[PDB]
C-alpha cells in the first residue's frame, strides 16, 4: 500500500 | 450509548466502516483485519480503497490482498501510539484512554497544520510566478 | 474534554454545580463535601436547597451545617452503587466504568417512572374528591 | 436532611  | 465522536476507538465501529470491502476470506487484508490495525474506510470515487487510520490519521490506498494491515501500518507510521496499545479498550484506564484521546486530537491537529502549510505553500509559489512573469 | 451526559461522574463538575450553596468553610457539608458523595445542586424556588444523587437520582432537601453528606446518602438510599466506588475515577476501567453507566440508565428509568406514577395518584385524588363532592 |  501507497501514502495519498 | 456511547458518545459518537469516540466510536473509532472500537473494532465494532471501525469494521463497521467497511460498507464495501474488495478483500475478503481467502484475503490477509479483510475489514476485520484492517479495523485490527485501527484503519477506517472512508471511499471515494477516485479513490474506493481509501483507509485510514484512526488515531494518525495516516490515510492510504492501493491495498494488495496481501498486504497485512499491521505491518503495512508500521511500515508507513511508525510513530503512532496506537500500535503501542496492546490491550483491549474495555480494559483501558480512564486515565490511559484520556491519554490516548488526547494524542488524538493532537494528531487530528498536526494533520489539518500540515495540510493548511501545503495549501499556502502551493498558493505562495502560484502568485510569486505570477509577478516573475510581470517582470 | 468530555461528554456531556457523563461530566457528573466527574466531581469536579457536580462541585461546580453548586452556586449560592449557604454551607461553606466550617461546614460539613460544603459543596466538595456534597460533590464526593456524589449530589448535585438542582435548586428551585421551595426548596433552594434540594440536592439530587446523580447516579440514583434520590433527592434530598432540609440541610443543615452538620451534615454528614455522604452518612445522609447512606442512610436515606442505602442501594446506590456509587456509594461503592471506592476507586477515584480515571483508575477505573472502561468496563467498570460503562457498567456503571448502565446502572445509572436503569436508575434513570425506575426514576420517571415513579414519579409518574406520583403525579397519576396526585391526579387521581383530584377526581375522587371530585366526585365526592357530586354525591 | 429529607427526602423530597
Ligand atoms: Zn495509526
Ligand atoms: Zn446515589
Amino acid at each position: 500500500a501507497r501514502t495519498k | 450509548t456511547l458518545p459518537p465522536a469516540w466510536q473509532p476507538f472500537l473494532k465494532d465501529h471501525r469494521i463497521s466502516t467497511f460498507k464495501n470491502w474488495p478483500f475478503l476470506e481467502g484475503c490477509a487484508c479483510t475489514p476485520e483485519r484492517m479495523a485490527e490495525a485501527g484503519f477506517i474506510h472512508c471511499p471515494t470515487e477516485n479513490e474506493p480503497d481509501l483507509a485510514q487510520c484512526f488515531f494518525c490519521f495516516y490515510e492510504l490506498e492501493g491495498w494488495e490482498p496481501d498486504d497485512d494491515p499491521i505491518e503495512e501500518h508500521k511500515k508507513w507510521s511508525s510513530g503512532c501510539a496506537f500500535l503501542s496499545v496492546k490491550k483491549q479498550f474495555e480494559e483501558l484506564t480512564l486515565g490511559e484512554f484520556l491519554k490516548l484521546d488526547r494524542e488524538r486530537a493532537k494528531n487530528k491537529i498536526a494533520k489539518e497544520t500540515n495540510n493548511k502549510k501545503k495549501e499556502f505553500e502551493e498558493t505562495a509559489k502560484k502568485v510569486r510566478r505570477a509577478i516573475e512573469q510581470l517582470a
